[PDB]
RNA sequence: UUGAGGCGCCCAAAAUGAUCGGGACUCAAAUCCACCACCGAGACCUGUCCGUACCACUCAUACUGGUAAUCGAGUAGAUUGGCGCUCUAAUUGGAUGGAAGCAGGGGCGAGAGCUCCUGUGGACCGAUUAGUGACGAAAAUCCUGGCCAUAGUAGCAGCGAUAGUCGGGUGAGAACCCCGACGGCCUAAUGGAUAAGGGUUCCUCAGCACUGCUGAUCAGCUGAGGGUUAGCCGGUCCUAAGUCUCACCGCAACUCGACUGAGACGAAAUGGGAAACAGGUUAAUAUUCCUGUGCCAUCAUGCAGUGAAAGUUGACGCCCUGGGGUCGAUCACGCCGGGCAUCGCCCGGUCGAACCGUCCAACUCCGUGGAAGCCGUAAUGGCAGGAAGCGGACGAACGGCGGCAUAGGGAAACGUGAUUCAACCUGGGGCCCAUGAAAAGACGAGCAUGAUGUCCGUACCGAGAACCGACACAGGUGUCCAUGGCGGCGAAAGCCAAGGCCUGUCGGGAGCAACCAACGUUAGGGAAUUCGGCAAGUUAGUCCCGUACCUUCGGAAGAAGGGAUGCCUGCUCCGGAACGGAGCAGGUCGCAGUGACUCGGAAGCUCGGACUGUCUAGUAACAACAUAGGUGACCGCAAAUCCGCAAGGACUCGUACGGUCACUGAAUCCUGCCCAGUGCAGGUAUCUGAACACCUCGUACAAGAGGACGAAGGACCUGUCAACGGCGGGGGUCUUAAGGUAGCGUAGUACCUUGCCGCAUCAGUAGCGGCUUGCAUGAAUGGAUUAACCAGAGCUUCACUGUCCCAACGUUGGGCCCGGUGAACUGUACAUUCCAGUGCGGAGUCUGGAGACACCCAGGGGGAAGCAAAGACCCUAUGGAGCUUUACUGCAGGCUGUCGCUGAGGACUCUCACUCCGGGAGGAGGACACCGAUAGCCGGGCAGUUUGACUGGGGCGGUACGCGCUCGAAAAGAUAUCGAGCGCGCCCUAUGGUCAUCUCAGCCGGGGACCCGGCGAAGAGUGCAAGAGCAAAAGAUGACUUGACAGUGUUCUUCCCAACGAGGAACGCUGACGCGAAAGCGUGGUCUAGCGAACCAAUUAGCCUGCUUGAUGCGGGCAAUUGAUGACAGAAAAGCUACCCUAGGGAUAACAGAGUCGUCACUCGCAAGAGCACAUAUCGACCGAGUGGCUUGCUACCUCGAUGUCGGUUCCCUCCAUCCUGCCCGUGCAGAAGCGGGCAAGGGUGAGGUUGUUCGCCUAUUAAAGGAGGUCGUGAGCUGGGUUUAGACCGUCGUGAGACAGGUCGGCUGCUAUCUACUGGGUGUGUAGGUGUCUGACAAGAACGACCGUAUAGUACGAGAGGAACUACGGUUGGUGGCCACUGGUGUACCGGUUGUUCGAGAGAGCACGUGCCGGGUAGCC
RNA sequence: CUUCAAGGGCGGGGAGCCAUGUGGACACGACCCGAAUCCGGACGAUCUACGCAUGGACAAGAUGAAGCGUGCCGAAAGGCACGUGGAAGUCUGUUAGAGUUGGUGUCCUACAAUACCCUCUCGUGAUCUAUGUGUAGGGGUGAAAGGCCCAUCGAGUCCGGCAACAGCUGGUUCCAAUCGAAACAUGUCGAAGCAUGACCUCCGCCGAGGUAGUCUGUGAGGUAGAGCGACCGAUUGGU
């Protein structure tokens, strides 16, 4: 047959890429030799095209102007701080070690210094639970307990724009416009509606998958479609 | 090739 | 009275025109028995010749003589002698006193071919012999070239752009080249400016051979010249998506490849951007040249300035909106110029830049002020955190104002105000799960004077002739002019300017016929048309009133329905006002007031999809795709998923409110049961599970054999169905897990089926509702349902109407005639055909007849199985491709063990390689991971292939695919079919072998056991089909035995004849045995079935052999046994294709023809029976005999280089087995009404409802509403509803692709007529100059068919009820021919009314599609 | 050679080698043409699909969402009326522009290798459009039709492999003389083909019989017919 859609994707052509040339800023934590003496003032609040959520512009003491993954409640004028001694308020970024347990955190680092990886979507937030001289236990937004180095820096508060998913798109046109700002091919045609040549589910006189939808993890790309390595399906039982 | 000549 | 025979008669019906070949024939020209004489082949006889064979002579196959009664046909094919062509060689010739070739002609040869004469030609050409070979053509839908018919034919008409006419000019020549007038056409274009693209097409002169749909003096044509001028318009510069180069890395390698780093490239209308305006000028350029005026940049000098880089700008989305404001447009008045002439109107003009200077509204801010309710807006809004007011800072236009300008421009005047206001300027509000470039550059940052400002583009077209489309192509092709006038909501129609054009480039003629394209109008009726209202029509603008069901409360809704509508006079209200809007009163015309134009028909029921959206460029726009919404799956990012060979990359400037992978498909009510199979996932005592290392054996090593350990995986267990899918039979459990819940239901799913009932209609295979046992409904393979939406499918109603009854007339372009231009398709040949026949069964050409004088014009297309296409259907080929899968085999990829990198101290620590995070310091990780190598598992993701043959086509079924018997099989042998009966793929250590003893079934008699006797040639038994053999045995009993032995042959068979293997059998030999007294018997079973190659392995005994050589190991070989290929003389092997493709086949199916006639239709013979009695008024079984060729079936003859389907339609001919009509017979015939039959084909046999239907069902009429043939008549006539392509849905089946003798929505109809045929029209020839009038061989007709009524008569008849006829009349219907006084239609002749617009008004006209609309209408045609 | 043995197989009493012509076989293009493939390297996104960059386009009218305002009612929450406002994959619309339902009209050697006319759909958005740019062939692109990738698509185009192979259709050119078939048997993935036989022809050899007809003799045979108290099995009735 022909490569299925998932295979055209990898090639990274236009249709499948994100309009990076239209993105504002690779939101990443600042760096500080140490001390923590760093702090800047919120200058503006902008819309981040890449995440359909607001981001805050900031000017630091050393005259450094950069956009920041904004938590909720951060307004212009506000003064944020980034360092080991940074105050324990919303908006400030500091190593989990200095953050008190039970505090909602966002934009957490996987490895200290990576500048943030976890919890960065609209309104999500991690949860610092356990402290240790060795491990800091964070409960990610997926509900998973993540064991992190207490040296991994993170921002206090929950990500801004929460509740964005509550309103339906209502019409194709609204998806269209949003989709156009992401690295995604849209709309979606179901395999079952295609020709056998184009997808493992294609063909037939009527529309239905030609085999059970649950595919093996070891399946080769081109054949791995439907329910990937499903531990189970359905809602019952 | 499509029924009546040549539809 | 009866028997037999000959000839005939009855029985006896078919489709264009009857037949024995025809004419025709009757004491025959028939038939039968004899007889006579003739005709009639290439046979037979005979003369001569030829060939072939043989004989004699001969070197001879040279002659000569002889023989053939026993020689003379021939496709494929074998054999053999010869002719012709090129060039070489030897020998030898001809030619300018004329070679070759060519044309015509003479002679020879059976012939291929040779040769001569004449003319042409003007320089080469042969013969013999031996060679040579790109050596001989009628053919291949053969190739190239040329040419004829076609044919003076089609096209030069069709397009909402119908365009011209009269004078004249130039000229050899003028319909189309030019001037004028008149008449028109184009209005987002047919005008103006341009991008791309073209590339000289631009201008001028000279031309017409080419090109131009005709002509040309003209030209985008030909030829020669000429033409494009920039500091301030573009390019150039900047950066965009993105691109390239170098470096680095990869790769076997590169002209290859991702990242990273650096550099460069990337915008001419239309991104950003230093600067130019006005006039004049040329045949052609022009913000470029010239005149005037202005501006920018850089540098130089001088003065000022020390500021100088922070900031601003460049620089930005979508929707709504206010304010400022120019051009334009219009209004008022003045001036200049024109026009008009009944008035006093109408048109044009009334100018003047860049730039310099200056003005500033909005926004923001400041002071003052001091609002507790005020300020403000179109709207939102604003304020003690300080509102209004006042004052002020900053601050706009491509705008105003002044200059510019006793510049420029105008014949002149060379205005002033106003409204609405494009451009341009500046604000306010709203939206985003969407956030709406960047860089160079400018500003910030003065002034004078001078210098410099190069390089490239610049013509023209920019399209119904300069571009792409082969064309001067009705197609395609971007931007700006969106503000010209009336009109009106309008960038709409219609009409008209400016500007453009008469080149969407052939004309002339006929009241101009048929026929065709577009179209107008048609009385009465009104969907009767048709698959279907297809096509057309109706409605229509604006205001007022008014508005149902349902509904998601938005909608439905312009529901529906009703009324109004002009002009004129005088006014009111809103507003600053409009040349804006809303109303009032009065007057008044028309058939008509949105008077043209513009401009919805409406309502309901059902189905589908929620909606807008998407799609098969070029037959499908749909119910298909998408969608929001619902759900499931995967993943914590060093992730899941995906790309790359690698170096590396997309997702990702992303992070679970993410994004990947799938399913379902808005809302609403809901979404039952099943984990057995399959899939996915988790677990796992135990079982199974590879390689490395390890243990044993083996080998001086090694190959190799085995063991131990055991990963993923599997077994096993569990979870899971919004995962593939499943939800029955039976009974009051069974398969295989469950056994169909809510719902829905004859469904786009229901075979039966037009289901039953109801609605509706005269009538309803339709539609709707109810029922519903559901062939074969049903829950995210989503079920039910649903407002809104729809070029979706079905149905009903009102309205409307030429769709129809049933056609007519008209309009324009063709058609027809004439001038000019000028193709193509097609062509074996012949060709005036017709009716029949025959023939490979579908003939212009054969056969028999008939008909037929030639040529030409027009027509509609009957035939040439017409033209066009090597049939798509079907089969076949050891053809192709796309697709599928638990087909065969492999290849990626994933998982997993192991080895290397790889290090220190069956679980564990560390750090040092290696990895990752980090700017670094350092942190995490860590001998793992990554990478290289290997092993096991998963593995249609991908690749290559296979998937047999036989067959009354193929498939399914079957195996007649290897064997045996009887019959078929025709008394030797051989012998077919999917022929008839039926078997074999073993079994047996005895069921083999020998010997001894013995005789069986069955029956009878005596004491179904046993015992005795008798009869008993064979019916018993002998392993198994069948057929055959056998009795002191081949059978039975008993005993003994292992010959069912080794080796090697002969022969037959397998395979008749007649080659062919394995296998089988018969008969020997050698060896060794058994039994018997012995002869002898035993080469398995009494005979014919019980079977298997090569390679490879194992096995038996002996030997041969392995690369200089010895030893050991391990190999190679001679002989043979065993292991299987049953498709059985041996491949290792599944499907779909409707997305299809190719080679072919009528070797083979579907359609039609043809043969057949079981089937079907009809008849006849006999006449049981019933018909109250009575076979025969009527009905009529059984059985028997037939005719037809409508049905079906069979066959496979014809066509697969195509003979276009079903149904319908239109139009023509026919058949009789007759429905009606006429004339008759019988009657269970009183009459009337019927029932049955006979002759008979003249005429008739109609209209509608469901259905694509044919068929059939139903309604009302009727004299009756018959059936059938013509290629199931009729697609070079129509239609296209159905079957039967490509899309899609449902049910069923399938793992799947996909299928269906299931249903359903959608789905392109080609061609200019040569021949023949006919309808009509002419020109000639024949009869052999003329005018007029006739005749009538033959030819055509349906020219007439039928019905109702009245008198007869309430009569005959009859108890009555009821109720005729002859005849004479009147009328109707269908058909036919003709005609127009009458009625009716038309009537773009004509006359009138009237809307919009233009000519100033009036008058009088043009346009509104070939009449603007409306009203009337003559002739003619109907 | 096999072999106790026997019996078999192959070979043996000197003819070859070379040359030239010619018949035929096998491999190769193999007498010639004839088709759908398969594979390699290249050239195409001037068409079209999808994306991206930078620009442009949408007369006029209709409906009237939120928000806001005024008035009335209310203790309040709020409600009602009127106005304002101007929302919408909203409506009408040949505005421009886009699309393509019916006529199964015209055309169908066309104006045109997809046109013309009328009718019809959309027309503020998932909109339309110019230019620039990206994706390339078992690969793209695809709101999915196997659609599209320059009149080319169930795997583009060009050239090459290449004179592909075919058991399938078509064709294969001068004269004469002699002989003269087979359309059958066996085997075959074989039945549209081959091989081996039968059969046709040619050559060398052998050397006296041969046997298509008839008669007779010595033999083989169970078909026609017939018949069945002759088997066998069917098939009537009566005392
Ligand atoms: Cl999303
Ligand atoms: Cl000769
Ligand atoms: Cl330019
Ligand atoms: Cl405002
Ligand atoms: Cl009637
Ligand atoms: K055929
Ligand atoms: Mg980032
Ligand atoms: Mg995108
Ligand atoms: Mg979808
Ligand atoms: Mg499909
Ligand atoms: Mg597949
Ligand atoms: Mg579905
Ligand atoms: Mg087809
Ligand atoms: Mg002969
Ligand atoms: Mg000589
Ligand atoms: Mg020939
Ligand atoms: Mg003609
Ligand atoms: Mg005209
Ligand atoms: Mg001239
Ligand atoms: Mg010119
Ligand atoms: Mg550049
Ligand atoms: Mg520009
Ligand atoms: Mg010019
Ligand atoms: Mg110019
Ligand atoms: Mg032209
Ligand atoms: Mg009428
Ligand atoms: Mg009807
Ligand atoms: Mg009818
Ligand atoms: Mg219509
Ligand atoms: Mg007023
Ligand atoms: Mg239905
Ligand atoms: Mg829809
Ligand atoms: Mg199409
Ligand atoms: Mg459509
Ligand atoms: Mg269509
Ligand atoms: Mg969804
Ligand atoms: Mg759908
Ligand atoms: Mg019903
Ligand atoms: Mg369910
Ligand atoms: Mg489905
Ligand atoms: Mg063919
Ligand atoms: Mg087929
Ligand atoms: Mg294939
Ligand atoms: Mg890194
Ligand atoms: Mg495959
Ligand atoms: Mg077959
Ligand atoms: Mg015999
Ligand atoms: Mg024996
Ligand atoms: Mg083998
Ligand atoms: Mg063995
Ligand atoms: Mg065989
Ligand atoms: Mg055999
Ligand atoms: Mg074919
Ligand atoms: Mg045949
Ligand atoms: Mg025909
Ligand atoms: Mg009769
Ligand atoms: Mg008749
Ligand atoms: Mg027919
Ligand atoms: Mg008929
Ligand atoms: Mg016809
Ligand atoms: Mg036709
Ligand atoms: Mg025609
Ligand atoms: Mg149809
Ligand atoms: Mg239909
Ligand atoms: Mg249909
Ligand atoms: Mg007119
Ligand atoms: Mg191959
Ligand atoms: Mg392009
Ligand atoms: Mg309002
Ligand atoms: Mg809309
Ligand atoms: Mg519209
Ligand atoms: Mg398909
Ligand atoms: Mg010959
Ligand atoms: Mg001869
Ligand atoms: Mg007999
Ligand atoms: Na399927
Ligand atoms: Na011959
Ligand atoms: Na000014
Ligand atoms: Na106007
Ligand atoms: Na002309
Ligand atoms: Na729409
Ligand atoms: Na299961
Ligand atoms: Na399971
Ligand atoms: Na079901
Ligand atoms: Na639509
Ligand atoms: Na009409
Ligand atoms: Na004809
Ligand atoms: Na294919
Ligand atoms: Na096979
Ligand atoms: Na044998
Ligand atoms: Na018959
Ligand atoms: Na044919
Ligand atoms: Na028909
Ligand atoms: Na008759
Ligand atoms: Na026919
Ligand atoms: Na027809
Ligand atoms: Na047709
Ligand atoms: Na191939
Ligand atoms: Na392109
Ligand atoms: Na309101
Ligand atoms: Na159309
Ligand atoms: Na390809
Ligand atoms: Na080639
Ligand atoms: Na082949
Ligand atoms: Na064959
Ligand atoms: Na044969
Ligand atoms: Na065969
Ligand atoms: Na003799
Ligand atoms: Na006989």
């Amino acid at each position: 047959g022909r490569r299925i859609q998932g295979q055209r994707r990898g090639r990274g052509t236009s249709t499948f890429r994100a309009p990076s040339h239209r993105y504002k800023a690779d939101l990443e934590h600042r760096k500080v030799e140490d001390g923590d003496v760093i702090a800047g003032t919120v200058v503006d609040i902008e819309h981040d095209p890449a995440r359909s959520a607001p981001v805050a512009a900031v000017e630091f003491e050393d005259g450094d102007r950069r956009l920041i993954l904004a938590p909720e409640g951060v307004g212009v004028g506000d003064e944020l701080q980034v360092g080991v001694s940074a105050e324990i308020a919303p908006g400030n970024t500091l190593p989990l070690a200095e953050i008190p347990e039970g505090v909602p955190v966002c934009n957490v680092e996987s490895s200290p210094g990576d500048g943030g990886k976890f919890a960065r979507a609209s309104g999500v937030n991690a949860q610092l639970l356990t402290h240790d001289r060795n491990v800091a236990v964070v409960k990610l937004p997926s509900g998973e307990m993540k064991r992190l180095d207490p040296q991994c820096r993170a921002t206090i508060g929950v990500v801004a724009g929460g509740g964005r998913t509550d309103k339906p798109f209502v019409k194709a046109g609204n998806k269209h416009h949003k989709m156009k700002a992401r690295g995604t091919k849209w709309p979606n045609v179901r395999g079952v509606a295609m020709n056998a040549v184009d997808h493992p589910f294609g063909g037939g006189g009527r529309q239905h998958p030609g085999k059970p939808k649950s595919i093996s993890r070891n399946a080769p790309p081109g054949r791995k479609v439907g329910d990937i390595a499903s531990k189970r399906t359905g809602r019952g039982g | 090739x499509t029924x009546p000549f040549x539809x």
